[PDB]
């Protein structure tokens, strides 16, 4: 049958850097070979087509490759920018099995963060509760936030370009839960 | 349209008493639909086997038909075909010599 | 010897009768291993030969799906070609397919073929050089340009000299008992009176394999082939072939006459003489 | 083994 | 191009629905995928042509018809749990398709055991921290909606009646309040950075929209509490200099 697998399922960057995302597929006998991007809770868009007597595809920053003796295929990107982050689908058109889908590649760039100056804020409700939450913020890219391994604490994964900057959230009803000591991260 | 070739044959060379094959080919027909049976004494001989549908170069269509029979001196044996080319079914006997 | 695989598809329209009729045949040489018929219960490609049944199921599986995609490709092509021919929609059409590849005793590639037929005539077929197609008409032209931006004659070229004679020779390893088997004819001649002055001398040829023969009567040496009676080879049905020559002589004439025999099987062409 | 590379007439 | 509706449904457990997928491109070919989280899409239903259906590689659970060229609809009889997934509808006009297929925008199914388990989120903007104003010379809103099942929101930021990108960062997906509970709400936060310029002025109006996917008009609803429909929840803040 067609298999399409794509490892590794995630990838993290700097951006600048170049990066290659691999597809690979048991039944060399195909039409074309197309490479989509995914972004979160919307539908696929088309980057590259090749097609079964085409070698590589190009367009900009973007390169696909074609071996059908060994049933591989590279997605090639130059000078990664954090713009890039998004889920990479591979998927092969034949006649038996029609347009059969890899498990994707989660690309995240990580943007470059200049002068790091890692900081914990508390902000207040813009109402007037006694509501209130922390920021972790000014970290670089090197630095994870993890799960905690508290039930009644929150804590966020990281994800801000000033046209940069990452950020983590941390909020709780307990009345003894201080910022200074709410966050722990890698 | 091309009219069906018929031959009416034994698998092995016919011995009274003795268990064989009577085949009958059907070859140079089109269009595909066609009825073939072989005979006993004029009766349809019920348990027949045929070969999957295939042409030759000219895109004529050929056919086995074929069962297990045990042939005698007194028994009749023939091959029916009917087709569209075919003014009447043609019934063709089985002649062992 | 050379040897053949050989695809053949019949599609034929049933209008107001449901989904079109689809049988699909594979042959090595005249030794039939594979069929898919739309109209069984199955709804599998099928084996017909002893040595296909120890392919695995990926093998059953794939050309399951790839005679399935060939019977959906022959139901929109039905489809398609009544309105290149401007046809009713209550009339029945057939479209017919054959395609293969040759290889010599070597095992080496000879030449490879695909021809398409409507309604029993030439419709497209690729030519001998496997880069271009012959179109029959304006319907096929039409046809042929869509084939051409396809590039399908690159596909069927690389498919008939890779994947049909890598496949031909396992097919002829796996059942060489039977594939690459030479069974040389059984041969006999009957003699039947018609009148007092005329009597017919049949030549018979039984239990061969393969099944190409030449039966050839001559008259004191010189050849008698349109004077001569002579059926199409047949299947014995246990994958033997039969075939007779026949020629009506005057009485007393019989041993001026001689049918010659030539086949793989025999080390020397047999000279048969009514005894 | 069936040839796979099937375009429509 | 595909039009297929809707865009989103709320089953219960046991439900039948009917997706729509249209195309008037006289395509022969179309195509029904389902994709669940970080996986790739999967053939469910496939057709030729009209008046003639055929199994992909997850049929099960499904059926679909093909009466016309124009129409492949996709029925769920009884939704099952296992059955919440984002299904695309696509075409061609070949089955090689050398321009690819045409997708649909695609349609976001999730079954629940309970409607009344079905609650919008309640949103909330808190304020830049002074500490970072003097540290960094910026200011930090963050938005945080809470108390939402299930999990589909779209968050966006509105400053002065228009909606921003420069300085915005979402969670990438939203956590469980009850991370033990199958049924447990969710909460999702968001940053927008502005200058501390921007911020200390109290004309700039910051507005965190939380668009929730809930009921529909056509449930049924028995609690006293208004019914959990597709809705916007937003809360805003106001600059301050003081």
């Amino acid at each position: 049958a067609q298999e399409v697998t794509q490892i590794p399922a995630a990838l993290s960057v700097p951006e600048g850097e170049n990066l290659v995302l691999n597809c690979s597929f048991t039944d060399s006998a195909i039409y074309n070979l197309q490479w989509f991007r995914q972004d979160p809770g919307k539908g696929l868009t088309s980057l590259l087509l090749i097609q079964s007597s085409q070698r590589e595809q190009t367009s900009g920053r973007l390169n696909a490759s074609l071996d059908k003796s060994s049933g591989r295929s590279t997605l090639y990107i130059a000078a990664s920018q954090p713009g890039d982050s998004a889920t990479y689908l591979c998927a092969v058109n034949n006649a038996g099995n029609m347009l059969t889908f890899g498990g994707g590649t989660r690309l995240m760039v990580k943007p470059h963060i200049q002068n790091p100056d890692p900081a914990v804020y508390q902000l207040r409700d813009s109402k007037s509760s006694d509501k209130s939450v922390c920021l972790f913020t000014d970290f670089d890219s090197q630095t994870n936030v993890s799960q905690s391994k508290d039930s009644d604490v929150y804590i966020t994964d990281k994800c801000l370009d000033m046209r940069k900057s990452n950020s983590a959230v941390a909020w709780s009803n307990k009345s003894d839960f201080a910022c200074a000591n709410a966050f722990n991260n890698s | 349209q091309r009219t069906p070739k018929i031959q009416v044959y034994s698998r092995h060379p016919a011995e009274n008493g003795k268990s064989n094959f009577l085949n009958c080919y059907v070859s140079g027909f089109h269009p595909s639909d066609i009825e073939v049976d072989l005979l006993k004494n004029g009766e349809r001989i019920e348990k027949v086997e045929h070969s999957d549908l295939s042409f030759s170069k000219d895109w004529s269509f050929y056919l086995l038909y074929y069962t297990e029979f045990t042939p005698t001196e007194k028994d009749e044996y023939a091959c029916r075909v009917n087709h569209v080319t075919l003014s009447q079914p043609k019934i063709v006997k089985w002649d062992r010599d | 010897g050379s040897h053949s695989m050989r695809y053949f598809y019949t599609s034929v329209s049933r209008p107001g009768r449901g989904e079109p009729r689809f049988i699909a045949v594979g042959y090595v040489d005249d030794t039939q291993f594979v069929r898919f018929d739309s109209d069984a219960a199955s709804q599998r490609m099928e084996p017909r030969a002893p040595w296909i049944e120890q392919e695995g199921p990926e093998y059953w599986d794939q050309e399951t799906r790839n005679v399935k995609a060939q019977s959906q490709t022959d139901r929109v092509d039905l489809g398609t070609l009544r309105g290149y021919y401007n046809q009713s929609e209550d009339g029945s059409h057939t479209i017919q397919i054959m395609y293969g590849c040759d290889v010599g005793p070597d095992g080496r590639f000879l030449r490879g073929y695909r021809q398409d037929a409507y309604d029993g005539k030439d419709y497209i077929a690729l030519n001998e050089d496997l880069r271009s197609w012959t179109a029959a008409d304006m319907a096929a032209q039409i046809t042929k340009r869509k084939w051409e931006a396809a590039h399908a004659a690159e596909q069927q070229r690389a498919y008939l000299e890779g994947r049909c004679v890598e496949w031909l020779r396992r097919y002829l390893e796996n059942g060489k008992e039977t594939l690459q088997r030479t069974d040389p004819p059984k041969t006999h001649m009957t003699h039947h009176p018609i009148s007092d002055h005329e009597a017919t001398l049949r030549c018979w040829a039984l239990g061969f394999y393969p099944a190409e023969i030449t039966l050839t009567w001559q008259r004191d040496g010189e050849d008698q082939t349109q004077d001569t009676e002579l059926v199409e080879t047949r299947p014995a049905g246990d994958g033997t072939f039969q075939k007779w020559a026949a020629v009506v002589v005057p009485s007393g004439e019989e041993q001026r006459y001689t049918c010659h025999v030539q086949h793989e099987g025999l080390p020397k062409p047999l000279t048969l003489r009514w005894e | 083994e069936l040839f796979s590379y099937l375009i429509e007439k | 191009g595909v039009t297929q509706t809707p865009k989103f449904r709320i089953l219960k457990i046991g439900q039948s629905m009917t997706l729509q997928c249209t195309q008037d491109m006289n395509h022969n070919y179309m195509y029904w995928y389902r994709q669940d989280p970080g996986m790739g899409l999967k053939l469910i239903y496939y057709s030729v042509g009209a008046g003639i259906t055929d199994k992909g590689e997850v049929p099960n659970g499904y059926n679909v018809s093909r009466s016309t060229t124009e129409d492949f609809p996709l029925r769920l009889e009884s939704a099952a749990p296992s059955q919440t997934s984002v299904y695309f509808c696509a075409s061609s006009e070949t089955r090689g398709a050398p321009y690819g297929y045409t997708f649909g925008s695609g349609t976001r199914l999730t079954v629940v055991e309970d409607l009344n388990k079905v609650f919008p989120p309640e949103v909330a903007v808190f304020e830049p921290s002074e500490a970072e104003i003097s540290h960094t010379q910026k200011a930090t809103l963050v938005c945080l909606a809470t108390g939402f099942y299930p999990d589909h929101v779209e968050l966006s930021w509105w400053v002065n009646g228009k909606e921003v990108h420069s300085g915005v960062c979402t969670d990438p997906q939203p956590l469980k309040e009850q991370p033990a509970l199958n049924d447990s709400r969710y909460a999702l936060s968001s940053r927008l950075r502005v200058s501390a310029t921007f911020w200390q002025d109290p004309r700039n109006h910051f507005r965190c929209q939380v668009q929730f996917y809930g009921l529909s008009e056509n449930d049924e609803w028995t609690q006293d509490r208004a019914k959990p429909v597709t809705q916007i929840v937003s809360a805003e803040a106001w600059g301050r200099a003081d």
